[PDB]
């Protein structure tokens, strides 16, 4: 049971394109989420009786910046959390969430960054996906660009989403060219590059750091969706992905029995294991999310309805759907986020509203 | 495909 306990509206009236709970917060500290929209990022604290305590924002000096996405990590030496933000200017900002100071930034991308993700096992490895058709992997410890995943066989239009698998050995990306593409980062070459990125200190050498140019995916398919693929997530070795066709497909590369690590780039088949249908979500840039454990799946649609899927069933097609509505919630939900313990679900909207659902 | 309605 989720019940709606509170809502609010940010003062800029622009779309909130993203929301992330900090899953690296300390034991005993209150639960905290960031929202991104307009040219800002804002942090809030969850307290009892549905209260959403407004903390502090970071506002970009450029009036024309528009933040699209954010991701949490932490400093690897001090335990302290960090929040990365990015959007239309194609600039990644690493923000100290306590003071909201911009610690540092990365340029390179030829255009808008549509999503950011951190590696599940290495808090320094930041993946950005761009409107310039490419993904980039950054080491935010040594401030190095580890690799660009692109080229003619990479995406031929905007990359909209990507996700590391559980161990962070491979990436799956999706975008406007209707395709989902796989990029392994556990090859000798990539493990070497990450290692070399850690040994790099510009003060102690003469060389620039050389990026990898990865121009070939380890698998590709245009067979799942017939429009823009705007969100992707690993579910073990299986994939969850959506287009703007009111469906989330659960699928895998190759045939039913094929091992994901034995899939070759020539692979021609995919296997569909289920599809979760819903209504009125035919605009693009609409992201579902999952809880920490991947027991559930949340997606908002374009008229303010929420869909939650219970994934704690023995095959993906057996997922149990439930819905959450509120008569005052009628604007489009761009993204959802669960607290780490899944007691709270947050939805953020095109009219700048923030909706809080408690279990 | 539109980004918004």
């Amino acid at each position: 049971s989720f019940k709606c306990v509170n809502s609010l509206k940010e003062d800029h009236n622009q779309p909130l394109f993203g929301v992330q709970f900090n899953w690296h917060s300390k034991e005993g500290d209150p639960l905290v989420f960031a929202t991104v929209g307009s040219n800002r990022v804002t942090l809030y604290e969850c307290h009892s009786q549905g209260e959403i305590r407004l903390l502090q924002s970071y506002v970009d000096a450029d009036a024309d910046e528009n933040f699209y996405t954010c991701a949490w990590t932490y400093d690897s030496n001090t335990s302290h959390p960090l929040l990365a933000v990015a959007g239309s200017r194609g600039i990644i900002r690493i923000i100290n969430p306590i003071t909201m100071q911009c610690i540092k930034h990365y340029v390179g991308h030829g255009n808008a960054i549509n999503e950011l993700k951190f590696h599940p096992r290495d808090p320094n490895l930041l993946l950005s996906v761009s409107k310039d058709h490419a993904l980039r992997l950054w080491n935010i410890q040594t401030d190095t660009l580890v690799a660009i995943f692109g080229g003619v066989e990479g995406h031929r239009d905007e990359v909209l989403s990507a996700d590391y698998d559980l161990l962070g050995e491979k990436i799956m990306s999706c975008g406007m060219d209707h395709s989902l593409k796989l990029w392994r980062i556990n090859s000798k070459r990539m493990m070497n590059a990450i290692k070399e990125s850690y040994d790099y200190n510009p003060n102690k050498t003469n060389r620039p750091f050389i990026s990898q140019k990865i121009h070939f995916p380890d698998f590709s398919t245009r067979d799942i969706h017939r429009n823009y693929v705007d969100c992707v997530r690993w579910l073990g070795d299986l994939i969850l992905s959506k287009s703007c066709e009111n469906a989330i497909v659960c699928w895998k590369p190759g045939k039913m029995e094929d091992d994901i690590d034995k899939i070759k780039p020539s692979e021609s088949n995919v296997t569909i294991l289920g599809r979760f249908d819903y209504s009125q979500c035919d605009i693009w840039y609409m992201r579902f999310s999952t809880d920490f454990w991947q027991k559930m799946l949340a997606l908002g649609n374009q008229v303010g309805k929420l869909y939650v899927w219970d994934l704690e069933v023995e095959d993906p097609h057996k997922a149990k759907c439930t819905t959450l509505t509120h008569h005052k919630c009628g604007a489009a939900i761009r993204q959802t986020s669960f607290s780490r313990d899944s007691s709270i679900l947050i939805a953020v909207c095109d009219d700048a509203s923030i909706w809080r659902w408690d279990r | 495909a539109r980004k918004s309605t």
